[PDB]
């Protein structure tokens, strides 16, 4: 168990919340795509594995997401991209998938390493998953959830699963996927916006 | 099962590669090479084990190209097989690139073939080692050596076979006091090296000597009476 | 090698031809032996020509041009020792005529070749080492003149003092000399002026293998001249060589080797061998100590490799001549444990005097290092290989007498591997061979050299372990790992050191410390996490140690330089917490030795047969011992209740990480005691932490509050039944005087009392006990319905929470979650939570659980059906000592409640209900629960809905009737009479239940 | 994963190599000892170029390195034929570590007994990666492999500070090889390669002797 | 040996009941609980193979999704070469021959075969397949099949009364009170495959409770 990425579905967006894990101090803090790997214009993912086998699984999803777009000139529905990799893994890492399509709206999936997926309203994979799967089942209004209410739930259940004394504000990688003006927006939120959610949690939970 | 193929030991060793170096010592012979300031000499033992041998067919020195010479030490059948790749890869360089292959790039070609035997489990390493000598166009004489492991280093003087370690200490000692050689009196350094460690020096028709020089770059195996001249003066 | 060494330790390898003349002693079979002894020389010489090819074809090939394989592997280290065993046993069991013709075969091999000193170097020289340990006169006449005449030829001729790589023949002939000079040290005094001459020339070289073969030369010379060890291991005490033809050798082939008149020959160090043992120590230790002295003072400034070379000389002189060196002096006191009796250390005369007046070299090394180690850790913190040697010297300055603690354990196992293999079990100890028995006597000497039971913790030992504590916390993890292993081995040796060093090692774990590096921090937590089998330094078995270590773990975290983002430190706390819960064992509070220890007075007095101790007095010191014991009993009670308050002040600490309170609840769950009642702030804690957001904490709060209710149990009274008085009249089952235990007709409806309820099932089946004991009558048990007025006003704040409807509705909500969907069973530890509630409070909480019982039964989810079932069975087995009003008032709402639940039984629920009412029938009389047995036997197969429901309704009936096993004949008939028409027309899932019923 | 753990034993037995990413450059320093004086020190090279701007050094087995230095040169020119730009250092290591993973995957073939240190320069920003025999690869600020690399990485962590220039990184790289050298390093016993805006080049031995005077 | 490991997931997978009528053929499976936070759309076990054929399954949900998307091609690669739709025996023989090791599923392939004939088949994981009037596959399959043997003859008078007093009444033998735990499917002769929504699935249970 290595990653700590978790998805939460809302009425107006889905969000991945991965933590940036840095083992040694002399590892270079990469300024590239760190933890939330964007697949095409309306779908993103996150893996529970090492960043070398991530680049094999994501650049295979991106072949499927663009062999579809070459063939139909439409973006891939966010279950067929999940299904086509789960057929490849059926013939070794767990993933999450956030995305939007015109058929079933905002979607969240969780591919098992065996090749099985499922639509989740919120779930976790990786380090201390069942510690935080159980914490989401405590407090998740399954249908009455706004985006910021889902976003406050993410940094709540991340303050009880990772680290010490600051929730690792420069080492947590929340990305939200929303609809805005017809197109689809994927916002890896910035460090100033990720720090204030820690500030809006440490003020609200102490008071 | 990590001793019957070329896979790693728990300590990180390839046992079949180490056992392949022991296959070089089964031939019972020893070759010594040495580099001069303008020359490069190889010297072997030429053991005639049967009186019915045509001794012209028992040799270990081989022409690879017109001006690259070789000496093979180890399993004799593996030795003729690794000559045949050096015969091929040196003539394939001349056809693809229009100039004679260096002794740099021929050892690196042969050693890259030998690495594949140390990584695929479906084939054994060759139990023999190659020492290539030759004159470069811009670097002078070169004396290189491949091994069953795949190492292709360059040498001032080298040895191979049963007396490899003992001949190295003779060649290290002469390469520290002086410049290890001068011109074609470098032949006298190598023949003393094979005669000191083997402790016979019986006849001048029991060795085989090959040379390349700056003034004559082609590889020429010295005859018996030509090699008696260096031994009567030894 | 196992085959020939087990034959050539039975048969002497001696020619028999001068006995093959006219002699009437030889029988028909024995004369056939002596003629076959002409091939004994042909065996030994063909054993060598086969072992020389075994060596020379096993030399180490250097294939990779970057690295150097320096380790002999485990499969090759056995072949060294397998040829060191199987050749030294041939060549000892061997005549001197066959020896010396075989000595030359060794000498003409090992000196005409040059072997690689790694694999074939240890392996040829061991084969020469066997040639010298059998006749040290004739063998050393030709090896040490050969090797010393060629080291001085090949080293001191040129300037090969400073070098990069030695000549491989010079570097050969040191190992050929170093591993050969460990014969019996009396016969090395002939070569004093040759061995010292090469040590004064090759010990201060520059090649890192050149001096280590010279340090091994200096090591084995000191080992041979200060140790007591047997010199010969032959099967006959006279030997096979010194009386030739005086006795016939073919008679002693099956020699039983008697333990009396063993004829063992020893090597006790003479004053000639001891003064030479100090002359090597006065010419190579002291010149290597003054160079280390002036380097640690700042006045010599040696190189990084020059210190490294000098420490090896100091290490191989200490480890190697340690039998001559007394340990220490100084006696640190006034902080350790005080005692009324003697705590003197034991002393065992391992034979040597070591006059202790002249030098005492061990104390000088301890002062050079504490200056040298203070210089290295400040001026060059990167010299790793110097720090590894300082760990090796402090590891031998403290606990090295003449033998090693691990080499004894490997010879102890190698003896039992050889003794138990070849032993005549038919006739006793009288047939163990002489080569085994000599080693076991040496194993008795080596046991006495390591049996330091008591050791007084002295002031030098207060300093040398604290200097190891700096190296246990230093910058480099390679240095920390080696230093902690010496640190942990030095904690086990000396008496009360662990109380001195816990306050010093927790100084790297306090929040208030200003500058503490991350290497400083986690190096101190590998000191707590013992990571071995010897001493766990955070989980000691004393209250004065546990009241410091357990808070300091929880106090770390909340503020420290605790990098919780590094993954190794998270595995360290998860190992430091998981070692405590594995190793903790409950500590006493009352060490009250009973009055039945007149035996101790009968052992102190009047023993007198060895007892040279004429004191025999205790006038009022027995009152001082009682007074100090009651103070120990007071402080053990005091440090317990301070440990509870310091953890609760550390778990209810602001700005903790989450991972440090799960350890903190984890250390509070171990403190819940049976002889005491847990303190008030912890009773408030575990009840309020039943509703915690973390599922791991509230799973522990269930396991703790269930134990609090066991502590608050109110001790029901009992009485004794004569079973002849009831049943009317006075043999293994179902007696005539047993009919009242069998529930058929007379079940209690109104006059519930005076019924003699036997609770547990097995009573009175086979026979009756001497005192058959049941509970009391009506109201002699303690009163049930009570309020906070008549209550313990400190320990039933648990009453205040289960009456609050916000607490209960959050407790019912958390218990109906899903911890997992597959692995989700009837929890027997949530059951013991609710058994201890309704037993202790007697349904004072059941009107506050009116909706939360009726809501959960009418739910399709298997999470809530599992949640309610622990509460249902906890009601039933909590209703043991209830009044007949409360029993009827229980089942007035409970008998419609199970009929609802047994109607809506599912696939993921019938194992919960199959362990719900089969749990509730555990140790109860079948009288006291007939409401079940009139409900469960009502209609199990009259299926209102489906057929799988009727099978699950029958499986729950099975476990309840089986648990009241022989106590009911009637309901077994009523259920057999029910099934005997019905069993023909059912389906397969019911047939698999009826067959199981 | 058994042979992969055993190939790392062949790496950790190999000669030390140290890589440090400076502010404006990357330095790759390694150990090139010879067993005898008979070996020509300048015949074979351990620090070895891939592009005009990428070089890589190893710790582990010699001949297994040349397979990876021959594939990394192909994969850098298969990029350059297609895109007509010098290959990003991030994209080169993804392709080299896919080759090293490809021999762990297929049976009958042992893994490489080689870890790599891959320097580079793209878009005015330096890069230093390390590819393992498992196929894993990690971005580093400074690391080390070979004999005594546990002592090397702790030595680098005390003497690293991201404001150092490239000339200051050549000193702290030779000082890292100095701690586990066991001898006297001349201009021939080590091999240094630096990678900056001007490209990758391995240092000529007369250039190294200026740095050995410190 | 290897086929026996396939059957152990059929005995633990959810139940699948099919009967065959004069005019309509009905599948019905036990919709299990998913989780508290799992969207239960992607876990439906009644899949359509073509316009006149559909099947249930029980076993590994991974290896089922291989079997379905291979049988959905042979339903369409038939129409390229033949232009006629599959007989129900053709796609059943295709799935059985598709089942190295067999794919660990047991299916109830139902439908109509271009002459309006009702069909009901079963691919056991051994590679065998045969016809059925009514059948059961899954966790409580032995007792449900014993229930359907009791009731077959005079039920096919009305296609509504045939296919609730058998099919839902056979799931109610093993599965819960119903409504949210039954996924029921019904197809007429050449109309469509319709999965009944639980507003109408609870409608038919109320007639059964009466
Ligand atoms: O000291 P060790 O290594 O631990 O082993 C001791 C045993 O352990 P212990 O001394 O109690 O701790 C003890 O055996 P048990 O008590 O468990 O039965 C002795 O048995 P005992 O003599 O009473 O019984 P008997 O004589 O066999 O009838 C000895 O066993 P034998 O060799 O069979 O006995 P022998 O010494 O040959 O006479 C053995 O002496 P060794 O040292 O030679 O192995
Ligand atoms: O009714 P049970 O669930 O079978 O438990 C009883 C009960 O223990 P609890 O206080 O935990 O409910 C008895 O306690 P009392 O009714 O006598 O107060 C106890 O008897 P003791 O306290 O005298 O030990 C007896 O234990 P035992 O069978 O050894 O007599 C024990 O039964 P279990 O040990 O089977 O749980």
């Amino acid at each position: 168990h290595a990653g700590t990425c978790l998805g939460i579905l809302a009425n107006d967006g889905v969000l991945l919340a991965a933590e940036r894990r840095n083992i040694h101090k002399l590892l270079d803090e990469v300024f590239f795509s760190e933890k939330i790997y964007k697949l095409n214009e309306d779908m993103a993912c996150s893996v529970a594995g090492i960043t070398s086998d991530a680049n094999v699984l994501t650049n295979e999803l991106r072949l499927i997401a663009q062999r579809y777009l070459l063939q139909y000139q439409e973006p891939i529905p966010c279950e067929q991209l999940v299904t086509a990799l789960c057929d490849i893994k059926q013939a070794g890492v767990s993933l999450l998938y956030i995305g939007w399509d015109k058929h079933y709206g905002f979607q969240l999936y969780q591919s098992d390493p065996s090749g099985n997926y499922g639509g989740w309203k919120a779930t976790c994979i990786g380090n201390n998953s069942a510690a935080a799967v159980s914490m989401l089942k405590q407090d998740y209004k399954e249908g009455e959830m706004t985006l910021k209410s889902a976003l406050a739930l993410a940094i709540k259940v991340l303050n009880k699963t990772m680290d010490v004394s600051k929730l690792s504000a420069e080492k947590v990688e929340i990305a939200t996927l929303t609809r805005e003006n017809g197109k689809t927006v994927i916002r890896v939120l910035k460090q100033k916006e990720v720090e204030q959610l820690i500030k809006k949690h440490e003020e609200e939970e102490a008071k | 099962f990590d001793r019957h193929i070329t896979i790693f030991s728990p300590e990180g060793r390839l046992y079949q590669v180490e056992y392949a170096f022991k296959a070089i010592n089964q031939g019972g012979l020893t070759s010594v090479a040495v580099r001069g300031k303008d020359c490069a000499v190889i010297v072997t033992q030429k053991k005639v084990p049967d009186k019915l041998l045509d001794s012209s067919t028992v040799t270990h020195l081989f022409k690879i190209t017109e001006n690259i010479g070789c000496v093979m030490t180890g399993m004799t059948a593996d030795s003729r097989s690794q000559v045949q790749r050096a015969r091929y890869e040196a003539a394939n360089w001349k056809y693809k690139y229009g100039y004679e292959i260096p002794v740099d790039m021929l050892c690196k070609r042969i050693a890259d073939i030998s690495q594949v035997y140390t990584q695929n489990a479906e084939m054994r390493p060759l139990g023999c080692c190659m020492i290539l000598i030759g004159i470069d166009e811009e670097q002078g004489p070169q004396v290189y050596k491949c091994d069953p492991a795949g190492y292709y280093c360059g040498f001032k003087a080298t040895a191979a076979g049963v007396k490899q370690t003992e001949s190295t200490s003779f060649l290290e000692k002469k390469v520290k006091k002086k410049f290890d050689w001068t011109f074609e009196q470098t032949v006298e350094t190598a023949i003393t090296c094979l005669s000191t460690v083997l402790s016979i020096d019986f006849k001048p028709s029991e060795i085989e000597v090959g040379v390349v020089t700056v003034e004559n770059p082609k590889f020429r195996i010295l005859t018996e009476a030509e090699i008696d001249a260096h031994l009567v003066a030894l | 090698f196992q085959f020939i060494a087990t034959f050539s330790t039975l048969v002497p390898l001696v020619d028999c031809s001068s006995v093959l003349q006219e002699r009437n002693d030889l029988t028909e079979v024995e004369r056939e032996l002596c003629s076959a002894t002409a091939e004994f020389e042909d065996f030994v010489l063909q054993f060598m020509d086969r072992c020389f090819g075994l060596i020379e074809s096993s030399t180490l090939e250097q294939t990779r041009e970057e690295t150097e394989t320096e380790k002999m592997t485990h499969l090759e280290s056995l072949v060294e020792l397998g040829l060191s065993s199987t050749f030294s046993t041939i060549l000892t069991q061997c005549s001197k005529e066959i020896f010396m013709v075989a000595l030359q075969k060794v000498f003409n091999f090992s000196t005409s070749h040059i072997f690689e000193t790694r694999v074939a170097g240890r392996m040829v020289a061991d084969m020469c080492r066997a040639a010298v340990k059998c006749c040290p006169e004739e063998s050393l006449k030709l090896f040490v003149p050969h090797c010393c005449s060629v080291i001085t030829q090949l080293t001191m001729n040129d300037d090969v003092l400073n070098d990069e790589e030695l000549d491989k023949e010079l570097l050969w002939n040191l190992q050929l000399l170093s591993e050969i000079t460990r014969v019996d040290g009396r016969k090395l005094l002939l070569y004093r002026e040759q061995l010292v001459k090469i040590l004064q020339r090759t010990l201060h070289l520059t090649c890192k293998q050149g001096y280590t073969l010279s340090c091994n030369l200096l090591h084995h010379l000191l080992r041979s001249t200060t140790l007591i060890y047997p010199t010969e291991y032959c099967s006959v005490p006279g030997g096979f060589d010194k009386p030739p033809s005086e006795y016939f050798p073919i008679k002693d082939w099956g020699k039983p080797g008697d333990l009396w008149n063993l004829g063992i020959q020893w090597h006790v160090p003479s004053s000639e061998e001891v003064s030479f043992a100090f002359y090597l120590l006065d010419s190579f230790l002291q010149p290597e100590l003054v160079k280390l002295q002036h380097c640690g003072d700042g006045k010599l400034e040696m190189s990084r490799d020059d210190i490294l070379q000098s420490l090896t000389i100091v290490h191989n002189c200490l480890i190697g001549s340690g039998n001559l060196l007394p340990p220490l002096k100084g006696e640190p006191v006034t902080n350790l444990v005080p005692s009324m009796v003697s705590l003197e250390e034991t002393k065992l005369y391992t034979g040597l005097e070591y006059d202790l007046s002249r030098e005492n070299h061990r104390e000088v090394i301890a002062t050079v290092i504490r200056k040298l180690l203070n210089h290295i850790l400040d001026n060059s913190e990167d010299d790793t290989k110097s720090l590894f040697l300082i760990i090796k010297i402090i590891g031998d300055l403290l606990q090295f007498q003449g033998s090693h603690k691990h080499e004894f354990d490997s010879r102890w196992k190698s003896f039992n591997l050889v003794k138990k293999s070849m032993e005549n079990r038919l006739h006793g100890k009288k047939q163990h061979i002489r080569a085994l028995l000599i080693d076991r006597v040496m194993l008795q000497h080596e046991l006495r050299t390591l049996t330091v039971e008591g050791c007084e913790y002295k002031k030098i030992h207060q300093d040398m372990i604290r200097d190891l504590l700096r190296l246990s916390t230093s910058s480099y993890s390679q240095v920390r790992n080696k230093a902690q292993q010496t640190f942990f081995a030095a904690l086990g040796a000396y008496n009360f050191c662990c109380r001195d060093i816990i306050p010093l090692v927790l100084e790297f774990l306090r929040p208030d410390r200003q500058g503490v590096t991350q290497q400083q921090f986690k190096g101190a937590l590998y000191c707590l996490l013992g990571n071995h089998s010897g001493v766990c330094l955070a989980n000691l078995h004393d209250w004065d140690c546990i009241v410091q270590t357990w808070p300091a773990i929880v106090s770390s975290g909340l503020s420290q330089a605790m990098s919780l983002e590094k993954p190794s430190i998270v595995r360290l706390f998860d190992d430091l917490a998981e070692k405590i819960h594995r190793q903790y064992e409950t500590i006493g509070l009352d060490f009250t030795i009973p009055k039945s220890c007149v035996e101790i007075a009968e052992l102190l007095q009047q023993s007198k047969n060895p007892s040279i101790n004429q004191i025999l007095l205790s006038p009022e010191k027995i009152k001082e011992g009682i007074k100090r014991q009651q103070e120990k009993n007071a402080d053990a009670l005091r440090n317990y209740e301070n440990l509870v308050d310091t953890l609760l002040d550390g778990v209810e600490q602001r700005n903790l990480p989450w991972k440090f309170e799960h350890i903190g609840i984890g250390l509070l769950s171990l403190l819940l005691r049976d002889d005491r009642v847990l303190p008030l702030r912890a009773i408030r804690f575990f009840v309020e932490n039943l509703n915690h957001d973390a599922i791991v904490v509230r799973k522990m709060a269930i396991s703790a509050v269930a134990g609090i209710l066991k502590q608050l149990k109110r001790t029901h009274k009992k009485l004794t039944i004569n079973p002849c008085e009831i049943s009317g009249c006075p043999d293994r089952p179902d007696n005539h005087w047993l009919h009242y235990d069998s529930k058929t007709i007379p079940r209690t409806k109104k006059e519930w009392e005076s019924s003699c309820f036997v609770e547990k099932t097995h009573w009175g089946y086979y026979t009756w006990p001497k005192n058959m004991v049941v509970y009391a009558g009506v109201e002699e048990q303690p009163k049930l319905g009570r309020s906070r007025e008549d209550m313990t006003e400190a320990e039933q704040i648990i009453f205040d929470h289960f009456s609050d409807p916000k607490f209960v509705e959050q407790l019912i909500t958390f218990l109906s979650l899903e911890d997992r969907k597959g692995k989700d069973k009837f929890n027997p530890r949530r059951f013991c939570l609710f058994k201890g509630i309704f037993r202790n409070f007697d349904d004072a909480f059941l009107p506050v659980l009116k909706p939360h019982l009726e809501h959960l039964v009418a739910d399709s989810h298997e999470s809530t059906q599992r949640c309610v079932a622990e509460i249902i069975a906890g009601l039933i087995r909590g209703s043991k000592h209830w009044t007949f009003e409360k029993v009827e008032k229980l089942w007035e709402l409970l008998c419609p409640l199970l009929r609802t639940a047994l109607s809506n039984i599912t696939v993921e629920t019938y194992n919960d209900w199959g362990a719900c009412i089969a749990t509730s029938c555990e140790s109860r009389d079948p009288r006291k629960l007939h409401w079940l047995f009139e409900l469960l036997l009502e209609s199990p197969l009259s299926g209102e809905g489906g057929s799988f429901v009727d099978a699950c309704r029958l499986y729950v009936l099975q476990g309840g009737l089986a648990q009241q096993e022989w106590r009911v004949p009637e309901l077994l008939h009523r259920l057999l009479k029910y099934l005997e028409p019905k069993l023909t027309q059912v389906y397969k899932n019911v047939r698999e239940r009826i067959g199981s019923v | 994963l058994v042979q992969i753990e055993y190939a790392l034993a062949a790496v950790a037995g190999g000669a030390p190599s140290v890589g440090i990413k400076a502010a404006n450059g990357v330095v790759l320093a390694t150990e090139k000892k010879q067993k005898s004086i008979l070996y020509d020190e300048r015949s074979v090279h351990k620090v070895e170029p891939i592009t005009k701007h990428i070089g890589l050094v190893y710790s582990g087995m010699g001949p297994d390195y040349r397979v990876l230095v021959h594939r990394a040169r192909k994969l850098a020119q298969q990029y350059y034929l297609v895109y007509q730009e010098p290959i990003p250092t991030a994209q080169l290591v993804q392709r080299v570590a896919s080759v090293m993973q490809e021999y762990t995957q297929s049976g009958g073939v042992r893994p490489f007994g080689v870890s790599l240190l891959i320097c580079g320069w793209n878009e005015g920003r330096p890069y230093l990666f390390q590819s393992d025999p498992s196929g894993a690869y990690f971005a580093w600020k400074a690391t080390a492999m070979g004999k005594n690399y546990v002592n090397g990485k702790t030595f680098l962590e005390k003497r690293y500070n991201e404001d150092l220039e490239l000339e200051d990184a050549i000193h702290t790289a030779i000082l890292t090889l100095k701690e586990s050298f066991e001898g006297q390093m001349t201009e021939d016993n080590i091999e240094v390669g630096i990678c900056n805006e001007a490209g990758f080049r391995r240092l000529t031995p007369t250039e190294v002797k200026d740095y050995l005077a410190a | 040996f290897q086929v026996e490991y396939a059957q152990e997931a059929v005995k633990k997978g959810s139940t699948a009941v099919g009967v065959r009528g004069r005019d309509i053929v009905v599948l019905g499976v036990e919709k299990k609980s998913v989780a508290k936070l799992q969207d239960e759309r992607t876990v439906r076990k009644i899949c359509a193979l073509d316009d006149n054929v559909c099947m249930a399954f029980a076993g590994l949900t991974a290896d089922a999704r291989i079997v379905i998307n291979r049988a959905r091609v042979e339903c369409q690669s038939h129409r390229l070469t033949v232009e006629d739709p599959v007989t129900v025996e053709y796609i059943t023989r295709y799935i059985a021959s598709l089942k190295r090791r067999p794919f660990g599923i047991s299916a109830l392939i139902v439908g109509f075969d271009f002459d309006g004939t009702p069909r009901l088949y079963q691919t056991d994981p051994s590679g065998t397949y045969h016809a059925w009037k009514a059948n059961a596959i899954g966790r409580g399959a032995k007792s449900v099949r014993e229930f359907l043997e009791k009731n077959y003859t005079d039920e096919a008078i009305e296609t509504d009364d045939l296919t609730i007093k058998l099919v839902i009444k056979a799931l109610l033998e093993v599965v819960q009170s119903g409504g949210k735990n039954i996924e029921l499917a019904v197809m007429r002769r050449d109309q469509s495959l319709k999965i009944l929504n639980p507003e109408e699935i609870e409608k038919y249970v109320a007639e059964i409770e009466k």
